[PDB]
C-alpha cells in the first residue's frame, strides 16, 4: 500500500523575540497513512501541553497537521520537533532555527 | 452545509 | 474574486481496537469552519471559525445528524472495500472523500467536485460534467455501476449546483470580515554566511491570506528556478500563512538578485533587493 513520508517544518507563529510570548509550530504534511506521532521538545524533553489541528488532506490525498504550543523563547532554550511515521526507520528530529 | 443523502461504495 | 467550499472526510479502520476513526472538516477558501471527530467527547459537529458560531441550533443539530450519517456510511465502506480487494481483516485501511463547489468572481457556480480514495489512491471520481464517473480500478467499476444504477450523480449534481453554492454565498456574506479579506504578505530578507566565498539570501513572506502566493528569485532579471530553495506554504496557526524562498549568492553579488512577490493582497507585485 501507498506510503508517503512527512515533510516537517518547525517554526514560530510570529518572528521570535526573546521574552515575548509566541507559539512554536511543527507542521507535518505530505504523508500517508494518517497515523503519525509528533512531539515538541524543549531542551530534549517532551513538552506536555501540545495541541494539533484537525486532520485534513491535499489534492493528492496526502495528509497534513499542525502541532503547536504556547512558548516564550529565550536566548538559551533549544526547541525541536520529533516525528515518527511508518516511512521513518527511526524518529526524525528537526531543530528549530529561529531563521527558517 | 453538508450533502444530506447517503451512498455506499 | 473566486471562492470555494470543500468538505474533507477521512475514515481509518482500527481492527481489534473498536470502531473506525472518522474525521470531517469543512473549509471556505483556506479557512476551516467546522469539524467532527468520532473519537471526541461531544459527538457533535463543532464550529472552528468565529462567523459560523452564530448559526444556531437547527444548523448544528442538522449538520451533526448528517455528519454522523456520513460516518456510518464510511464505516460500512471500509468493510465493503476490504471485500472488493480480498484483503485480510487484520490491517488498517483508509477511505477519503472530498466534495464541494467553486464560484467565479461573479459568485456564480463554476465547478463542482466529488472524489473518493482508498488507501491513498484515486478510487472513484465524479467527472466535470457532474453526470458520469471515472473509476480507477477493476474494483471501483462495481461502485461505478452501482452508483450509475441508483442515479447518484443526479443527486450530487443538484446539491453541487444549488445547495452548495447557495450556502457558500451565505457563508461569504456572514463571514465577510474573515472570508472577503486579504492579508498582504509582510516581507523581509535574511542573509547568512555559508562560507568565505558565498552567502544564503532568504526572502520571507509572513502573515498572508489566502494561501496562494508566488515567491521567486531573479539574477540580473533571469528567473533562478533551478537554484532556488522554496518551502511549502505553511500555516501560522492564526489563520494566516508563511513561505520563504532562498538562493546562494557568491561574494559581492547581492545587488544582482531580486526577490519577487505576487499576492492578491498586494497593490502591485513587490521587487525586493538586499541593499
Amino acid at each position: 500500500m501507498i506510503q508517503r513520508t512527512p515533510k516537517i517544518q518547525v517554526y514560530s507563529r510570529h518572528p521570535a523575540e526573546n521574552g515575548k510570548s509566541n507559539f512554536l509550530n511543527c507542521y507535518v504534511s505530505g504523508f500517508h497513512p494518517s497515523d503519525i506521532e509528533v512531539d515538541l521538545l524543549k531542551n530534549g524533553e517532551r513538552i506536555e501541553k501540545v495541541e494539533h489541528s484537525d486532520l485534513s488532506f491535499s489534492k493528492d490525498w496526502s495528509f497534513y497537521l499542525l502541532y503547536y504550543t504556547e512558548f516564550t523563547p529565550t536566548e538559551k532554550d533549544e526547541y525541536a520537533c520529533r516525528v515518527n511515521h511508518v516511512t521513518l526507520s527511526q524518529p526524525k528530529i528537526v531543530k528549530w532555527d529561529r531563521d527558517m | 452545509l453538508l450533502y444530506g443523502f447517503v451512498n455506499y461504495v | 474574486g473566486s471562492h470555494s467550499m470543500r468538505y474533507f472526510f477521512t475514515s481509518v479502520s482500527r481492527p481489534g481496537r473498536g470502531e473506525p476513526r472518522f474525521i470531517a472538516v469543512g473549509y471556505v477558501d483556506d479557512t476551516q469552519f467546522v469539524r467532527f471527530d468520532s473519537d471526541a467527547a461531544s459527538q457533535r459537529m463543532e464550529p472552528r471559525a468565529p462567523w459560523i458560531e452564530q448559526e444556531g441550533p437547527e444548523y448544528w443539530d442538522g449538520e451533526t445528524r448528517k455528519v454522523k450519517a456520513h460516518s456510518q456510511t464510511h464505516r460500512v465502506d471500509l468493510g465493503t472495500l476490504r471485500g472488493y480487494y480480498n484483503q485480510s481483516e487484520a490491517g488498517s485501511h483508509t477511505v477519503q472523500r472530498m466534495y464541494g463547489c467553486d464560484v467565479g468572481s461573479d459568485w456564480r457556480f463554476l465547478r463542482g467536485y466529488h472524489q473518493y480514495a482508498y488507501d491513498g489512491k484515486d478510487y472513484i471520481a465524479l467527472k466535470e460534467d457532474l453526470r458520469s464517473w471515472t473509476a480507477a480500478d477493476m474494483a471501483a467499476q462495481t461502485t461505478k455501476h452501482k452508483w450509475e444504477a441508483a442515479h447518484v450523480a443526479e443527486q450530487l449534481r443538484a446539491y453541487l449546483e444549488g445547495t452548495c453554492v447557495e450556502w457558500l454565498r451565505r457563508y461569504l456574506e456572514n463571514g465577510k470580515e474573515t472570508l472577503q479579506r486579504t492579508d498582504a504578505p509582510k516581507t523581509h530578507m535574511t542573509h547568512h554566511a555559508v562560507s568565505d566565498h558565498e552567502a544564503t539570501l532568504r526572502c520571507w513572506a509572513l502573515s498572508f491570506y489566502p494561501a496562494e502566493i508566488t515567491l521567486t528569485w531573479q539574477r540580473d532579471g533571469e528567473d533562478q528556478t533551478q537554484d532556488t530553495e522554496l518551502v511549502e506554504t505553511r500555516p501560522a496557526g492564526d489563520g494566516t500563512f508563511q513561505k520563504w524562498a532562498a538562493v546562494v549568492v557568491p561574494s559581492g553579488q547581492e545587488q544582482r538578485y531580486t526577490c519577487h512577490v505576487q499576492h492578491e493582497g498586494l497593490p502591485k507585485p513587490l521587487t525586493l533587493r538586499w541593499e
